[PDB]
């Protein structure tokens, strides 16, 4: 896309990218332990078990 | 390339509704800011066309063949229009680029 | 009135374009199939059992001792059928006119069409025939393609081991309560579609010439009601079974699978792609984008006309995807040998290079030739 | 012609709806009849 | 597969509007009762439905009552056995699969009550195995318990001839040729595979005459509604 | 006294025909050379079945105007 | 709704009543010349597809039975 | 390169319509090449361009009236069931004369190309079904 | 059916059918390379005639 090769643009993301990463990063934490995940559960220091 | 032209003008049949190529445009939003910058009378011919277009396909019937818009004569009145109001988009999106 | 004027704007009033053909009468016929699937499904359910050791022997006792029930279940089958003859008529208006451009009204509709064909695929398991139940181990399988959690998957849907009893009973249920959420989906479809009004043929703005609808697209859709009626009765009273599996009428046999296995005629052209691809999951993906592949049409879009009445290149090539559409169907039925297995893979490299690719370019073209790129 | 009828069956709507009930009562013994003569003798020999 | 693909044969029970032979199905129901009953079973058909089709209601109890039946639970609670009610379903000639199983060297035979709606172009195919015992040819070769018939699936079944000419004799007189007793019990088991099937012909005939007289109208009632639009002129007189 | 299936009446008649009788010469070659040839896996089936397909065919065009 | 759809000038349009009017005026008159002259301006868009998938279902079934048919000379 | 043509008669009419149809169409082609190259030799053209497009108009046409009459004739066969009939040539020939007759742009001369074609169409079924001798050894 | 449609197909249209065949066939150039390269194509063929049918 033409106006999304930008230069504000593009400091508009970098601005934006550390949020972007803690969202996913709830969503991981959420995926794990909802549906149990286990293989990611299972190296949890404390709620192992 | 000119008479290829003017078989494929014939071939696309909204000449035959008496229609011209720029109301045939999908009306974007750069096109109905093309279209809201018309003069009052070029405006009320294209609407006039529309719905001429629109009885004749409610009909199922098209204009007798002396009555059709000769490819020669097709006027492209909103291009003129239609190129600022892209030039005049362009620019302010390069500006947010920027 | 608060519950009258949702009437009057919507049905007895709405501007609609005055020159729609008869394409447009479909989706009406659509939601008069839906009820009367649903009016039809209701008289089959106050006779049916959903256990494996009676739901032949109720569908039995529904054709043979309920006055009029032999009636009732192949009206439902029918229905089914004209249901999806309406539905493909009715996603063809809208790629052929240029309608995927109400964005949010095709992406409704591609929802609708994903909650019709799962239940009538649940639908077609209930009557527990030899057929459904070898379809619905096969369908089922489909999902452990799935890389990591597909054997769940599936296991948790035949809720055991392998289909059984568990399975048909909460097949029962789903297929009892998703046309419900499918009304509910069409009321948002037009819902969203009241917001912009529909489309017509030239795919230009009608907003010069629009009619009321109560007296003119009423009558019309009361004829197109009474002609898909007489398609529909003369399918159920005359030739009742020249829609439907011979294999159906025997019973579930775990132990023998029936030879000639093949999901229904509308799920045909999926099962054609399915096949093709070598890989598993490769069929189980391109089957999925084969009907996805519609909700990406609307980003598609390369022209700035938005019908097709006036683009004669991209007409020739929206019949040759039709002509595959049908090519696909045909290959399904076939089974698996030479040289069935090429035009099959041909017909999905051709049907998805169509959509995916040469639509968008003859549009390109066809811009250039009126002086507009 | 229909307009003695018109005007006297079919132009109130409450006659019209009277005029379409009651024809209506007698069309189902009428087609009833008439459809069923039909079917029969195109099987006649093999019903019962 | 590769499988002989039974022929067409000028039935009656195909005319659009055509329906079931009666006399037909009475003599195929006799074929059954006398010849097909020994193996095969009709678990979803029950003396009842008869009446009407060929019998009169005394005469389907007659033979009701010329068959036993079990009858659940005795006041002692032993289970004891009835004459055969209009109630009552057609017996079952195993009482378990595994029955017929042995009996039948190991072939299930196929419940007969929707053999012609199960079998791709049953009628014809009924027909044309019943009529098709030929000759293995050379090249093949098959074990006991087994018969060549082009038609079956792998031209091996485990039913023998089931019909020798003059098998049974009809009651009517019709002579009892093979040929004769084939198309009899594919009348009947087709009429048992769709015991509507005359019924339905009959709405199918009203509902093309509705039809035919609906749809013309209503097509007459959109084009007056429709005509005012239809003949509508428009005109453009700008100011000028 | 033989009662004479119809059937069969019809089907000598209908063998009577030229196609029936070039698929039955193909049929006899084929089942001579199974024959002939003591260990062989070639079965005359597909001959079989097109000499039965065109004579069944044959049949059921005229078989049921004979039958009560 | 209406009264606000859009903005068009001098373009008069009559009509006549349904009543008044005959119901199906020159109906087979001009409708098959129509019909025609519609399927004329679309057939050659239309068929040519459609008579390619009637070959090539033709040629799947013909070469279908062919590659089933047995070859003599494969026994020897 | 003639073992081909040839193979049209072999297989039994009605039948692999799709060899049928190339067969016919290549005769037709071949012939139109043939008349566009007398039609271009004499009564010569312009430019060389509007010479190849006469060459390529006259193929057409000419592969077309070909298409159309093996499509017709053999598929009026196999669904007439008639394997041996006269009248599924003269279908085709008609329709051969049609074709001819649109790509002239002409419904007279479709009339004239339907009967004049077709009945010759059929006549060489006839002449095949007869065994009539064309350009025949000297035998007196 | 008496005089048009009776006229014009049997001895009408053969009438035209033959008047527009002369029409085409009759005119010629007179230019000799013209006709003498039609005279190359006749070898062309009648070489062929005897190849193909050897
Ligand atoms: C051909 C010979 C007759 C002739 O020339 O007729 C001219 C006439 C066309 O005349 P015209 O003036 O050129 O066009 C204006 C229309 O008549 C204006 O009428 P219309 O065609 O717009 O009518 C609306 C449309 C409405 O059609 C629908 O609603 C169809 C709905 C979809 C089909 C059913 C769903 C299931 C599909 C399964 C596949 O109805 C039709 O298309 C025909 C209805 C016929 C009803 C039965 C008559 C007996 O031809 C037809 O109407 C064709 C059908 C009748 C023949
Ligand atoms: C060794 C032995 C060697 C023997 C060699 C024999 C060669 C015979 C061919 C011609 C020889 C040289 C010659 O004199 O031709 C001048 C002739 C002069 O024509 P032109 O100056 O190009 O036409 C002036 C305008 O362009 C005319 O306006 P136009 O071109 O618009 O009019 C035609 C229009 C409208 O067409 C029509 O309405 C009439 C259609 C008539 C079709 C059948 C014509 C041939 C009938 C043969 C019998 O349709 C078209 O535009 C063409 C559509 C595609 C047609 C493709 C037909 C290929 C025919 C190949 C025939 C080969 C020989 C057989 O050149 C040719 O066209 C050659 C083919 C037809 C010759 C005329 C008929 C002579 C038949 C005598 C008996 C031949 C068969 C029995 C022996
Ligand atoms: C199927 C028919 C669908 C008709 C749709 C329509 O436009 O309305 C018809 C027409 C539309 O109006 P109309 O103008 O076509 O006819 C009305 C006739 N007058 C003027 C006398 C009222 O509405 C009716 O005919 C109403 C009839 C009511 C009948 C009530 C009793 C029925 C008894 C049945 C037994
Ligand atoms: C079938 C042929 C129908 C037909 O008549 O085709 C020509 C028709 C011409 O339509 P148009 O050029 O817009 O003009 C109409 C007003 N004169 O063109 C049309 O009719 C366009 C019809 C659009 C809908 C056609 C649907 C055909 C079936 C499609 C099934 C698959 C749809 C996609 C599935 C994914
Ligand atoms: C060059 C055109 C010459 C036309 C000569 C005819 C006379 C013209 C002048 C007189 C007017 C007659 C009536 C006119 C009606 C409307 C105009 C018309 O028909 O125009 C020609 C039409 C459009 O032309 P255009 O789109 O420009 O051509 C590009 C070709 N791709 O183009 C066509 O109709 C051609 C359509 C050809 C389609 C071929 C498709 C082949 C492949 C099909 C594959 C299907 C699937 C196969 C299996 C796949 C999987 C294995
Ligand atoms: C009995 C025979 C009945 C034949 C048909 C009778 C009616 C014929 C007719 O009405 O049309 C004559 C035709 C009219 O054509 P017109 O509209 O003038 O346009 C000419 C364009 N070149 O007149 C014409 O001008 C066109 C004449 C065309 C002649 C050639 C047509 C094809 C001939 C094939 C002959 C056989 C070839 C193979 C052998
Ligand atoms: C079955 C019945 C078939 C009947 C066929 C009848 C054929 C003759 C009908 C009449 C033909 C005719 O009158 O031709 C006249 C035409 C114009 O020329 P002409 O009239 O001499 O001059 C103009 C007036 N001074 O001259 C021409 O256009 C050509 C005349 C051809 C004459 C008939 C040739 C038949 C050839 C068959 C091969
Ligand atoms: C009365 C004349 C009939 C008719 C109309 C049929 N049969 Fe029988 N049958 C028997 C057995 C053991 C089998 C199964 C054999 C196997 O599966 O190998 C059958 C099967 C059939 C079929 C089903 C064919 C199919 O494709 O599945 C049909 C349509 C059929 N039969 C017709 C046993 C018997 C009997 C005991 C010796 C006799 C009597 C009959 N059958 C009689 C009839
Ligand atoms: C809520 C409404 C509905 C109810 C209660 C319902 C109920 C049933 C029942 C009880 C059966 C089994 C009886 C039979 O074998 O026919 C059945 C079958 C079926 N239903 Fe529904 N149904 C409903 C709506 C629908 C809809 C909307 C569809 C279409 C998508 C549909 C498609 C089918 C199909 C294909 C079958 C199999 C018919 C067959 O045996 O061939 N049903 N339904
Ligand atoms: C569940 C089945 C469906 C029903 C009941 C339904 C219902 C309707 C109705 C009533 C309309 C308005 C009348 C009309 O224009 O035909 C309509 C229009 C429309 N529908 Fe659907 N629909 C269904 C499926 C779909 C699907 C699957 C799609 C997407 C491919 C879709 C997309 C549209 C579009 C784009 C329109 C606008 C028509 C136009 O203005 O051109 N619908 N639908
Ligand atoms: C004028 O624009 C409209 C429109 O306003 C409306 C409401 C409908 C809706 C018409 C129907 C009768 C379809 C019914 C749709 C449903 C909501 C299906 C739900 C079914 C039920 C069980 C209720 C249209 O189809 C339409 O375009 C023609």
């Amino acid at each position: 896309l033409s106006r999304f090769l930008g230069p504000r643009y593009r400091e508009l993301a970098r601005n934006w990218i550390p949020t972007a990463g803690m969202w996913g990063t709830v969503g991981a934490v959420g995926l794990v332990w909802a549906t149990d995940w286990r293989l990611i559960l299972d190296w949890v220091p404390y709620i192992n078990g | 390339l000119d008479g290829f032209r003017k078989w494929y003008y014939n071939a696309a049949g909204f000449n035959k509704l008496g229609l011209m190529r720029d109301d045939t445009l999908h009306e974007t939003e750069d096109v109905k800011e093309a279209i809201r910058r018309l003069p009052e009378d070029l405006y009320n011919d294209r609407m006039f066309r529309i719905k001429r277009a629109l009885d004749l396909t409610m009909r199922h019937q098209i204009l007798p063949k002396d009555q059709w818009t000769k490819y020669e004569e097709d006027k492209f009145y909103l291009e003129p229009y239609l190129k600022e109001v892209i030039r005049e988009r362009k620019e302010r999106e390069e500006w947010a680029k920027k | 009135h608060p519950l009258f004027k949702i009437i009057n704007h919507s049905f007895i009033d709405l501007p609609a374009p005055s020159n729609i053909s008869s394409w447009w009468n479909f989706g009406s016929l659509l939601g008069v199939c839906l009820m009367v699937q649903i009016i039809t499904g209701l008289f089959l359910a106050m006779h049916y059992t959903s256990d494996t050791m009676t739901a032949f022997s109720s569908v039995t006792h529904i054709c043979r001792d309920v006055n009029y029930g032999w009636l009732i279940r192949y009206m439902h089958a029918n229905g089914a059928s004209m249901f999806f003859i309406c539905l493909f008529l009715h996603v063809g208006r809208g790629l052929y006119y240029g309608s995927y451009t109400f964005m949010e009204t095709w992406n409704i509709g591609v929802l609708l069409l994903f909650a019709v064909m799962a239940t009538a695929f649940m639908g077609y398991v209930l009557p527990w025939g030899q057929m459904s139940f070898w379809g619905a181990t096969v369908i089922t399988n489909l999902l452990s393609a799935i890389p990591y959690i597909g054997t769940t998957l599936v296991e948790w849907i035949w809720g055991g081991f392998s289909v059984d009893k568990a399975t048909l009973t909460r097949f029962f249920a789903f297929h009892f309560i998703l046309p419900f959420i499918i009304a509910a989906l069409a009321i948002v479809h037009l819902l969203f579609l009241h917001e912009t009004g529909s489309n017509n043929p030239t795919g230009l703005n009608s907003d010069a010439d629009k009619i009321p609808f109560h007296p003119y697209y009423t009558i019309k859709d009361i004829l197109g009601i009474l002609i898909m009626f007489l398609i529909l009765m003369t399918l159920v009273l005359f030739f009742p079974d020249m829609l439907g599996d011979p294999d159906n009428y025997m019973p579930a046999n775990p132990l023998n699978t029936p030879p000639h296995i093949k999901p229904e005629w509308y799920f045909l052209f999926a099962y054609a792609i399915l096949r093709s691809i070598p890989n598993k999951l490769g069929g189980v993906l391109a089957l999925i984008l084969s009907i996805l592949i519609l909700a990406l049409m609307p980003f598609l879009h390369t022209s700035k006309q938005r019908s097709l009445m006036f683009r004669p290149i991209t007409q020739i090539l929206y019949w040759i995807l039709v002509a595959n559409l049908l090519i696909l169907t045909w290959i399904g039925g076939q089974p698996v040998e030479h040289p069935f297995i090429i035009i099959g893979q041909l017909a999905s490299i051709s049907y998805f290079s169509i959509i995916l690719i040469l639509m968008p370019i003859s549009g390109i073209i066809e811009d250039k030739m009126l002086k507009l790129y | 012609i229909p307009s003695r009828l018109y005007s006297l069956l079919f132009r109130r709507t409450s006659t019209f709806a009277l005029t379409i009930a009651v024809g209506a009562l007698f069309f189902e013994r009428a087609f009833d009849q008439g459809a069923d003569a039909i079917y029969e003798h195109i099987n006649e020999g093999k019903l019962w | 597969d590769l499988e002989l693909h039974p022929p067409s044969y000028p039935w009656s029970h195909r005319g659009l509007l055509s329906s079931l032979d009666h006399t037909s199905i009475r003599r195929g129901f006799q074929v059954y009762k006398q010849v097909c009953s020994s193996c095969h079973s009709m678990d979803y058909v029950a003396y009842r439905h008869l009446v009407g089709v060929c019998y009169t209601e005394e005469e389907a109890k007659a033979l009701a009552e010329e068959v036993e039946v079990q009858d659940g639970p005795n006041d002692d609670g032993e289970m004891f056995m009835r004459p055969g009610k209009l109630s009552d379903y057609f017996p079952k000639p195993y009482p378990n699969p595994e029955a017929a199983r042995a009996a039948n060297n190991g072939a299930l035979p196929p419940d007969l009550s929707y053999i012609v709606r199960a079998r791709h172009g049953g009628e014809d195919y009924v027909f044309s195995l019943l009529t098709g015992y030929c000759e293995p040819p050379t090249g093949v070769s098959l074990r006991e318990g087994l018969y060549f018939n082009p038609y079956f699936p792998g031209q091996a079944i485990g039913m023998a001839p089931p019909i020798y000419t003059e098998v049974l004799e009809y009651d009517d007189g019709t002579p009892a040729t093979m040929s004769q007793v084939a198309k009899d019990v594919a009348t009947f088991l087709r009429w048992a595979s769709e015991p509507e099937h005359d019924h339905r012909k009959r709405m199918g005939l009203k509902m093309l005459l509705m039809m035919g007289l609906l749809l013309p109208l209503t097509y007459a009632m959109k084009r007056h509604k429709w005509s005012v639009l239809k003949s509508r002129k428009l005109a453009y007189r700008p100011p000028k | 006294e033989e009662l004479v299936d119809p059937l069969t009446t019809v089907r000598e008649h209908c063998e009577q025909l030229e196609k029936c009788v070039k698929a039955r010469e193909r049929l006899e070659l084929c089942d001579n050379r199974v024959s002939s040839r003591s260990q062989t896996e070639e079965d005359c089936t597909e001959e079989l079945f097109d000499f039965l397909h065109a004579r069944d065919h044959c049949v059921a065009h005229k078989l049921f105007k004979n039958l009560k | 709704e209406f009264g606000n759809l859009a903005r068009i000038r001098h373009v008069i349009s009559y009509s006549l009543s349904p009543f008044e009017q005959r119901a199906f005026p020159s109906y087979f008159s001009k409708g098959i010349p129509n019909v025609l002259r519609r399927t004329r301006e679309r057939i050659l868009r239309v068929a040519p597809p459609f008579v390619v998938v009637y070959l090539i279902y033709t040629w799947g079934n013909q070469e279908f039975e062919q590659s089933k048919r047995k070859n003599p000379a494969m026994y020897e | 390169v003639k073992r081909f043509f040839e193979s049209y008669h072999e297989v039994p009419d009605g039948t692999q319509c799709h060899r049928k149809t190339y067969i016919t169409t290549a005769l037709g082609g071949i012939c139109g090449i043939i008349g566009s190259a007398y039609s271009v030799s004499l009564n010569p053209a312009d430019s060389t361009l509007e010479a190849v497009a006469r060459v390529g108009r006259y193929t057409f046409t000419a592969a077309a009236i070909g298409a159309m009459f093996g499509l017709t004739t053999c598929v009026s066969a196999q669904v007439r069931e008639k394997p041996d009939d006269p009248l599924n040539y003269f279908i085709g020939g008609c329709a051969g004369g049609l074709t001819l007759g649109a790509r002239t742009h002409s419904y007279g001369t479709a009339a004239m190309g339907c009967v004049y074609m077709g009945t010759a169409a059929a006549l060489f079924k006839i002449g095949k079904l007869e065994g009539w001798e064309l350009f025949p050894t000297p035998k007196v | 059916l008496d005089l048009i449609w009776l006229e014009k197909t049997i001895p009408k249209s053969t009438s035209t059918l033959h008047t527009n065949m002369t029409t085409l066939t009759t005119n010629q150039k007179g230019l000799i390379k013209l006709y003498f390269m039609s005279f190359l194509i006749n070898i062309i063929l009648i070489i062929i005639l005897y190849s193909i049918n050897l």
